[PDB]
């Protein structure tokens, strides 16, 4: 499965991952701190 | 009356001379041309809601 | 008082035709 | 002599109209004759023609 | 006539769940358009149940699908003259698939 | 009448003539090249500018070159 | 139809050019008259139907007719610069003709 | 046609020296 | 055959672009067959008396038909609720509902309200009566004729101009400056001090008794002691009414700032000493060239000795002047920057100062003379570049530019551009954001998470000018700073009123709306030079194409090789930011028409709450604005706007008529045309006819500019329809 | 008030707006039955609501003529009035991301070139190669401001030029 794993390292399928990384963090953050206009403390 | 190149250049000339120079004036129709006719009822109100 | 009946159609009618003809006969001239 | 570079060594293109102006290639022959454009340089960079050699001459050409 | 149809819901994050409207019937989601709940009813649904098991039933016929085309071009997959007998593939696609077909949905 | 002119940096290999789709260039014998040929455009007259012969070209910065110039009937490529 | 082309006169070469724009103005005299005299700005008025639509029509005889010479200045037995002059001519008399022809047929 | 008559009488005069133009330039 | 007298090589061409490149290169002199720069100077010189002689005939015309079809004598005595008129209508298309409906403004026919406004102009400038325009239709009359036999005689071989009378950039730069703009603007004071000035104070100073009205009453007394401000002793009041005595004063070169009461126009007496002023300064400076007599500057010693040391500026500005003086490209680039910054300079500073008396209460007036002055600052700006563009190729000599600053342009080109293409792609990234993100906060009902900035900048300087709406109490707004305290007789009271009324155009109120707005018009502006600094950069050639000055200013291609060329040309790159400029200036003109529109009606409110998100300049400013626009006619009737309604559809149908010659390019065409020849010469009967010029397709390049031309006269037609009709159908 | 402005606690037609949306939200929760999840979930929108006006003028933001958060973006203006948190702390916040993103993907680029053929590892991203760089990139400023005093950072006119 090692040429499976190249597939997983192309370039779409580390930028859908990624892009499910970042965005599903940014979700998370917005879920868990509901709307940051402005940086509090 | 006409049957050269010249002279037919100057018939259709001037028989849109005697159709203009009357059209101002006389064949100005009463029911085709509303601008020659006389000044009806109103319309010289402002432009509307402000100014 | 008679003019705005009788330019108009010369500047838009009548004139502009010899300009659609003399502008036109002038096009195709085989030069000499 | 054997005029122009060796055989495979690197080389900086001064052509100022060539596609690889001011860039690095590898010299793949030089032609011992009276051709104008002896050295023939190939390239990584292809150009948008998508071929990565020409020939150049003399004087356009410098090393490293 | 007064529940206006609705199969999509949002997620209450960034105040996206004001798009799940008041659709009526005691629910909250976008309204659809895709008149799915017209097929269902001249299909004679009638519960939530027969929903999911023919979801389950696409799922599987999926698979079935994938399978398919993975054993039909890898494992065993046809020579040329077999495409080329349009004579046999009109006389099953106008009798098997569209013929029998409504055949079986008029059942 | 197009202006069609080629270069020194020409190597002869001869892509542009059998490119060319209105038999404007032909290969002539010239010692700058170890193909011993380089291209001419004795039929200029008949050419389109189509630049079929630069799309062939392999030589970096084209060798082949057309100047679009004044079209005639045959320049604009008509059968009327 | 190799027959009818025969017969009208933009084939008849055996025939004067006058009299061939002659029956070419007459044939579109008492016809382009058609349109206006119909459905012009004057349908609903039943006395100016017949009139200004036909005048309006003499018109457009009249610059159909500098449009024939118009070409034949342009392009140079009628192809030429007399055959062509004399076919404008009976163009314009052959028209002015039919559209008065037109609002006879009344 | 005071203003009319007394233009165009003095336009006699201007195409008159138009005429002097029209020669003494070439 | 005959028609191209000036292309030999287009007379030789048996197709039907013979015609359409007869047109288009008629006015290309540098490229015309046996032209010399003896003779490419002469046909431009004459060629300038031409545009001269068109302007004044122009100029007679405004001033006939006002004279004639309008109504100006009515207009003098109520100036707020009689329109203006333009021109009577002869349309015998015309139904008797649209006669009734254009006949307004209280005339006898049909009538077009004026929104050029030149009657604003005319009443301050002293025009009273109709008897005062006619001889103004006929002197103006006079000079056009001056300047078309002016054009014919100096083309006369006794009277053409040697070359070296062009070249001369001393002697008629010595004359431009103090002739042309000193003595002119000294003349123009002289029109305000005798004519203007007191005509405005109710006393008639026409041409009978000009000779005999004094304009001061201790007249030229001052002038020679020395005591010129006995000519500011009685003003205008605060309590004047403009065309009478009532509260009249005496004064001729008063210097208040702010504007007049009644007219909230500029004050006639401040407006003739400003032309004084520079009518001093341009004569003063008008006596700097060395041009005859031993005294003055010549130009060749002021641009090449500017060097900086230690290699600032490359060999410094050395070499320019053969470089200015020989090429036409460049004087005509720098005329085109100049002249197309201050025709903005005029659209900026006349909405906020209007000049003209009961100017800024005709609002179509005020919508009309700012957008036209935008527009047409548009395409000159985007000409210096064009032409600037032209210079690099057929003008630039890199031999005789060793090292100046013009070559230190093209040595460093691509920090240019890639400069330019940063601040472009980051202000179009987060503008755009923005209003994207305010408009996902209308969209989800919560306005609070918008991202307001406020425009502290500019409120920075607005409140620096005066305005203490926003209290950073710094220099005007501050009563305790110097520059307050130097001029409280001088200039300011009058100034410092006129920003704080809230209901003038001068410094308006800005919030976060207008913080947006200004970077998309720094968008639009950075973007639009990104495209036309490309196109004078890579006139010469780029490494796709690097001998593009062999082909010239305006080539289709290189063909398909290399990739592909499509639009690789200088002229294809210029054509480009007309899309991106009238961009920029319909940005410009939207938010100047809409915070305008709300500063009229009076909910100034309704724009800072809607500007801030794009759905607000949808809803608020084209749907909302436009319901009397496509009303103008209906199937229940029709009104005044119905020209206006009938233009706004007609603005649209040029303008998708230009798509069809922008998606659509030639090849599709041609082969269409090769179906319509051999349909007309198998057509029976049709045969008889048959073409002289070969019927092919147009041009690539040709496509280019008809659907660049169909895109902007359908552009300003759809919009000056909009902007005409909705502000007049509401005001 | 800094600029023709009032702090949102202050302001009422901010308050007055939350008082609008509060109103909306009530009288579409009316709707529904108290034990609902469609009216659990409005409640829960409201909270969320109220929450979000209790914690902008918690953070002294500033209101003006409409009633909504105006921000300041101005050093000077936001450090002595104290509203550094606006705009002046996310612009430090984002460039220290920004050029992060920007360094790793440097990083990656400049240690590729020396291989067989680049080309195939940007289609092929070494992940091995490329989180090593992600993770020990976060002091890429700590390593650009050494790079910048170099001249290894700017590579020299061996850069690709027309027509100079
Ligand atoms: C700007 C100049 C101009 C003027 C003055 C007119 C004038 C007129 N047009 Mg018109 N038109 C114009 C431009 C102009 N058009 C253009 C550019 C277009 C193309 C969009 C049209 C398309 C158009 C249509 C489609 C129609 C008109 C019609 C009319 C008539 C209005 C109805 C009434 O009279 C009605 C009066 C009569 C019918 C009496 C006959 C008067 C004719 C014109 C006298 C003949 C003149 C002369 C013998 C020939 C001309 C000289 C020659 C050198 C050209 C009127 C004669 C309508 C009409 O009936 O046409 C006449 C009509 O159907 N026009
Ligand atoms: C009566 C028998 C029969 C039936 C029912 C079908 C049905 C179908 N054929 Mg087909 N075919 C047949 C005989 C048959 N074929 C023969 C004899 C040949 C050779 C000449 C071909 C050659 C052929 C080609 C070359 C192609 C098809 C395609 C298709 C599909 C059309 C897609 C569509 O409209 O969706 C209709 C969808 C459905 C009705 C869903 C139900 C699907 C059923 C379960 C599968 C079809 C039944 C199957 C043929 C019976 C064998 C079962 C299998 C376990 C062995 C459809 C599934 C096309 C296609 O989609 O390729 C996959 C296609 O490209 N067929
Ligand atoms: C400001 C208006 C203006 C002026 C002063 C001139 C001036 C001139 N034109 Mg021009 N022209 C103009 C507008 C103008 N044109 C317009 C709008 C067109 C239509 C596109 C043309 C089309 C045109 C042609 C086709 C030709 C001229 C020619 C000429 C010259 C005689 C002279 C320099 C002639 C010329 O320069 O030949 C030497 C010539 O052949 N002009
Ligand atoms: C003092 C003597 C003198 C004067 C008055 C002029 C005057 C003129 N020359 Mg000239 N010339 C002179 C000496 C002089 N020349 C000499 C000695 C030479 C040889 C070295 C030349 C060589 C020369 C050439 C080669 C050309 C001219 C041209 C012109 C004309 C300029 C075009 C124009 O109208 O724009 C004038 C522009 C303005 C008035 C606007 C700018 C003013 C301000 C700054 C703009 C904003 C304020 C604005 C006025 C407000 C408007 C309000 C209201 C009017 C709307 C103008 C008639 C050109 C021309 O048209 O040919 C006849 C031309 O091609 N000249
Ligand atoms: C920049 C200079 C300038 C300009 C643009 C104007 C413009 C105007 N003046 Mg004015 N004026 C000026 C200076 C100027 N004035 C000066 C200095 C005086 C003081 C003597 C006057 C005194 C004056 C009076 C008394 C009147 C005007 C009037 C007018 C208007 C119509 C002109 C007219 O009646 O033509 C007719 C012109 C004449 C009968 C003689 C003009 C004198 C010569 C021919 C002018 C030379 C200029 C030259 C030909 C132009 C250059 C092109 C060539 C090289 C118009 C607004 C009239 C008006 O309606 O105002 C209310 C009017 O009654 N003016
Ligand atoms: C070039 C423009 C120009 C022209 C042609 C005139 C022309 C004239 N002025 Mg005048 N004037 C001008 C500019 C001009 N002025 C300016 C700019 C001012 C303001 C500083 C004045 C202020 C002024 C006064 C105060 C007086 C004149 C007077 C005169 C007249 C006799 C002068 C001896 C004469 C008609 C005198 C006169 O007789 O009035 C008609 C007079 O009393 N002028
Ligand atoms: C001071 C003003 C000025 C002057 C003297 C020139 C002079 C020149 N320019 Mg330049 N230009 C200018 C301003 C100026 N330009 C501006 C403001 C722009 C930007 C819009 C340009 C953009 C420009 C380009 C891109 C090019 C030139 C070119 C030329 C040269 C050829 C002239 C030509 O093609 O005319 C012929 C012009 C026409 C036939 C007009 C074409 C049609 C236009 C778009 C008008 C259409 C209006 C439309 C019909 C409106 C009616 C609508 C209807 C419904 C009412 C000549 C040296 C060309 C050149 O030098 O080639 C190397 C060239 O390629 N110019
Ligand atoms: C509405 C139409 C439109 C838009 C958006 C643009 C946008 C742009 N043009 Mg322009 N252009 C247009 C019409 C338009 N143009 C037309 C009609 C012409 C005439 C042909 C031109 C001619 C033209 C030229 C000649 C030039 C430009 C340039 C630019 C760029 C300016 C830099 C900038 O603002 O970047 C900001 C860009 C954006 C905000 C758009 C990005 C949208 C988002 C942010 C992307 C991500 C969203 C999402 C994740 C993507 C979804 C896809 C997928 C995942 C589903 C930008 C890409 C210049 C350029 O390249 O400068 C760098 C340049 O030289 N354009
Ligand atoms: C375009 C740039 C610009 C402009 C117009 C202003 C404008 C202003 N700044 Mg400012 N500022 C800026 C950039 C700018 N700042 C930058 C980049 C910094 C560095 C981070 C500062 C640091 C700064 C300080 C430290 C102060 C200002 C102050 C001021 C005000 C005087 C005024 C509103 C001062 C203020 O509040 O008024 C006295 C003040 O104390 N600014
Ligand atoms: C391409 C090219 C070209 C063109 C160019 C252009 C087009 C340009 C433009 C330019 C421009 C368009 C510029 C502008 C500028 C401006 C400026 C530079 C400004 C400044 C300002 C100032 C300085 C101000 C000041 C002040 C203030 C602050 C306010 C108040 C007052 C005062 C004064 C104090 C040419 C042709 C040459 C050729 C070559 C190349
Ligand atoms: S130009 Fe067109 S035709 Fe002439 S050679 Fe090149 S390709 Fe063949």
């Amino acid at each position: 499965m090692k040429d499976f794993t190249t597939y997983l390292s192309t370039a779409p399928v580390i930028a859908t991952i990624w892009f499910t990384f970042t965005a599903g963090l940014l979700i998370e953050i917005n879920r868990y701190f509901p709307d940051p206009l402005v940086f509090s403390f | 009356i006409i049957s050269r190149r010249e002279s037919l250049r100057a018939l259709v000339a001037l028989s849109g001379i005697a159709a203009i120079v009357t059209y101002g004036l006389k064949g100005a129709k009463d029911a085709d041309l509303p601008i020659t006719k006389g000044p009806q009822t109103t319309g010289e109100n402002g432009k509307g809601g402000s100014v | 008082s008679w003019a705005p009946s009788v330019f108009v159609p010369l500047t838009g009618l009548v004139l502009p035709a010899i300009a659609m003809a003399t502008l036109f006969v002038y096009i195709e001239k085989e030069a000499p | 002599k054997e005029v122009g570079p060796k055989r495979g060594s690197l080389v900086k293109i001064l052509r100022p109209e060539s596609y690889w102006f001011n860039q690095v290639g590898k010299v793949v022959s030089v032609d011992q004759s009276g051709v104008r454009y002896p050295v023939v340089v190939r390239f990584e960079n292809q150009n948008y023609a998508g071929v990565t050699t020409n020939n150049y001459a003399l004087d356009e050409v410098v090393a490293a | 006539t007064h529940i206006k149809p609705s199969a999509q819901v949002v997620w209450p994050i960034v105040g996206q769940e004001i798009l799940n409207g008041d659709v009526g019937g005691g629910f909250q989601g976008i309204q659809i358009t895709s008149g799915f709940f017209q097929l269902w009813r001249a299909s004679g649904i009638t519960s939530e149940l027969q929903l999911y098991t023919t979801a389950i039933g696409g799922l599987v016929m999926a698979a079935a699908m994938f399978f398919a085309g993975w054993f039909h071009y890898h494992k065993a997959a046809p020579k040329l003259e077999w495409f080329q007998n349009v004579e046999s593939m009109l006389n099953h696609h106008l009798g098997g698939l569209l013929g029998l077909g409504s055949l079986a949905w008029a059942g | 009448a197009h202006i069609v002119k080629i270069y020194d940096t020409c190597i002869g290999c001869t892509q542009c003539v059998r490119a060319c789709p209105l038999d404007v260039l032909e290969m002539v014998p010239w010692d700058g090249c170890k193909a011993s040929q380089m291209a001419s455009a004795p039929r200029t007259e008949d050419c389109v500018g189509c630049k079929r012969c630069e799309t062939a070209c392999p030589t970096d910065f084209l060798s082949v070159r057309v100047y679009l110039g004044s079209e005639s009937t045959r320049s604009m490529g008509l059968s009327y | 139809v190799a027959t009818y082309l025969s017969n009208l006169p933009a084939y008849r070469t055996g025939v004067a050019p006058v009299l061939r724009g002659v029956e070419i103005g007459l044939a579109h005299g008492f016809l382009l008259a058609g349109p206006f005299i119909k459905l012009g700005p004057l349908r609903n008025v039943p006395e100016t139907a017949e009139i200004a639509g036909s005048l309006s029509a003499a018109g457009l005889v009249l610059i159909l007719a500098l449009c024939l010479s118009i070409y034949g200045s342009a392009q140079f037995p009628l192809f030429s610069a007399d055959g062509w002059s004399e076919f404008a001519a009976g163009f314009l008399v052959g028209g002015e003709a039919g559209v008065a022809w037109a609002y006879v047929c009344t | 046609a005071a203003a009319a008559a007394a233009a165009a009488a003095a336009a006699a005069a201007a195409a008159a020296a138009a005429a002097a133009a029209a020669a003494a330039a070439a | 055959k005959l028609f191209p007298k000036f292309s030999q090589g287009l007379a030789q061409d048996p197709t039907t672009r013979r015609i359409w490149y007869g047109l288009a290169m008629a006015h290309d002199f540098e490229s015309h067959d046996g032209m010399t720069e003896e003779n490419l100077y002469q046909k431009i010189f004459a060629s300038h008396f031409g545009q001269l002689s068109i302007i004044f005939l122009w100029t007679s015309g405004n001033l006939f038909h006002v004279a004639w079809q309008g109504n100006f004598e009515q207009w003098v005595t109520d100036p707020v609720h009689i329109r203006p008129i333009a021109h009577a209508i002869w349309d015998p298309h015309f139904g008797q509902p649209a006669v009734e409906a254009f006949t307004r403004g209280g005339a006898s026919g049909p009538v077009n309200i004026s929104t050029s406004g030149v009657y604003q102009w005319w009443y301050t400038i002293g025009m009273r009566t109709n008897q005062d325009l006619y001889v103004g239709s006929v002197f103006l009359a006079l000079v056009s004729a001056i300047f078309l036999f002016a054009g014919w005689l100096h083309l006369q071989p006794n009277f053409q101009p040697s070359l070296s009378w062009f070249k001369d950039a001393e002697s008629r730069l010595n004359h431009h400056l103090s002739g042309l703009f000193g003595v002119s603007s000294l003349a123009w004071t002289g029109h305000l001090v005798h004519v203007a000035i007191p005509e405005s104070r109710g006393q008639h100073v026409g041409w009978d008794n000009f000779l005999s009205v004094l304009p001061h009453p201790q007249g030229l007394t001052p002038f020679f002691t020395g005591n010129w401000a006995a000519y500011a002793q009685s003003p205008d009041t605060a309590s004047h009414v403009f065309g009478t005595a009532q509260g009249s004063g005496q004064a001729i070169l008063t210097f208040l700032g702010g504007f007049h009461p009644q007219t909230q126009s500029l004050w006639l007496t401040d407006m003739a000493h400003h032309h004084l002023a520079i009518a001093v300064i341009f004569i003063v400076a008008g006596h700097m060239y060395r041009t005859n007599f031993g005294i003055g500057h010549r130009m060749q010693a002021i641009l090449e000795a500017h060097t900086p040391p230690s290699g600032s500026l490359g060999a410094g500005h050395k070499g320019l002047f053969d470089t200015v003086n020989n090429s036409l490209h460049f004087q005509l680039g720098l005329a085109l920057a100049s002249v197309g910054t201050i025709t903005s300079l005029v659209a900026q500073h006349m909405y906020s100062l209007p000049p003209y008396a009961f100017q800024a209460i005709d609002f179509t007036t005020q919508a009309a003379l700012y957008t036209h002055h935008q527009y047409i600052a548009g395409f000159i700006m985007c000409g210096a570049f064009a032409h600037g563009a032209i210079f690099f190729i057929r003008d630039y000599d890199p031999e005789q530019n060793k090292g100046n600053v013009l070559a230190r342009m093209l040595d460093h080109k691509e920090a240019l551009i890639s400069h330019l293409s940063w601040v472009s792609l980051f202000l179009g990234f987060h503008t755009l954001g923005l209003y994207v993100h305010n408009d996902v906060m209308q969209a989800f009902g919560t306005p609070e998470k918008q991202i307001l900035i406020e425009p502290v900048f500019a409120q920075w300087i607005q409140a620096a000018h005066g305005k203490a709406l926003y209290g950073f109490d710094f220099l005007l707004s501050s009563k305790t700073s110097a520059a307050f305290a130097n001029g409280q007789s001088l200039w300011l009271p009058g100034w410092l009123d006129a920003i704080n009324n809230n209901q003038n155009s001068l410094f308006l109120t800005i919030g976060p709306g207008d913080f947006l707005v200004h970077h998309a018009i720094a968008l639009g502006l950075h973007t639009t030079t990104l495209i036309l600094v490309k196109g004078a950069l890579d006139a010469r050639g780029s490494k796709l194409m690097p001998d593009k000055k062999d082909f010239g200013y305006s080539f289709p291609c290189d063909g398909p090789g290399r990739g592909g060329t499509c639009d690789i040309s200088a002229y294809d790159a210029f054509y480009l930011a007309v899309f991106w400029m009238l961009n920029t200036i319909g940005w410009v003109t939207f938010y100047w028409h809409w915070k305008h529109l709300t500063l009229w009606q009076g909910n100034v409110a309704q724009f800072d709450e809607s500007s801030t998100y794009l759905m607000g300049w949808l809803r608020d400013y084209l749907w909302l604005n436009s319901s009397q626009l496509i009303n103008g006619y209906n199937p229940f009737g029709m009104n005044s706007l119905s020209v206006w309604a009938w233009t706004f559809l007609f603005g649209h149908l040029i303008y998708a008529t230009g798509f069809m010659f922008l998606i659509s390019w030639r090849g599709y065409w041609q082969e269409l045309i090769e179906t319509l020849v051999w349909a007309h010469e198998k057509t029976p009967l049709a045969n008889l006819v048959y073409w002289k010029d070969k019927p092919v397709a147009l041009s690539i390049v040709q496509a280019r500019l008809v659907g660049l031309a169909h895109f902007s006269v359908g552009y300003i037609f759809t919009y000056a329809a909009f902007l005409i009709a909705s502000t007049s159908g509401r005001f | 008030d800094i600029a023709g402005l009032t702090p949102c606690s202050e302001s009422k037609a901010y308050a007055k707006l939350e008082k609008k949306e509060l109103k909306t939200l009530e009288k579409r929760l009316k709707q529904y039955e108290a034990d609902s999840a469609p009216a659990v979930a409005l409640k829960a929108t409201m909270e969320r609501t109220k929450a979000r006006f209790a914690n902008y003028a918690k953070a002294g933001l500033l209101c003006g003529n409409d009633g909504l958060p105006h921000l300041i973006a101005d050093p000077g203006l936001a450090l002595k009035y104290g509203h550094a948190g606006e705009v002046f702390i996310p612009t430090f916040g984002f460039l220290y991301v920004a050029g992060y993103i920007g360094y790793v993907g440097r990083q990656y680029l400049i240690a590729v070139k020396g291989e067989a053929k680049p080309t195939d590892k940007e289609i092929i991203i070494d992940v091995p190669l490329a989180t090593k760089l992600a993770w020990q990139g976060a002091g890429w400023p700590l390593a650009a401001v050494q790079e910048l005093q170099r001249g290894t950072l700017l590579e020299k006119e061996e850069n690709i030029t027309v027509s100079p």
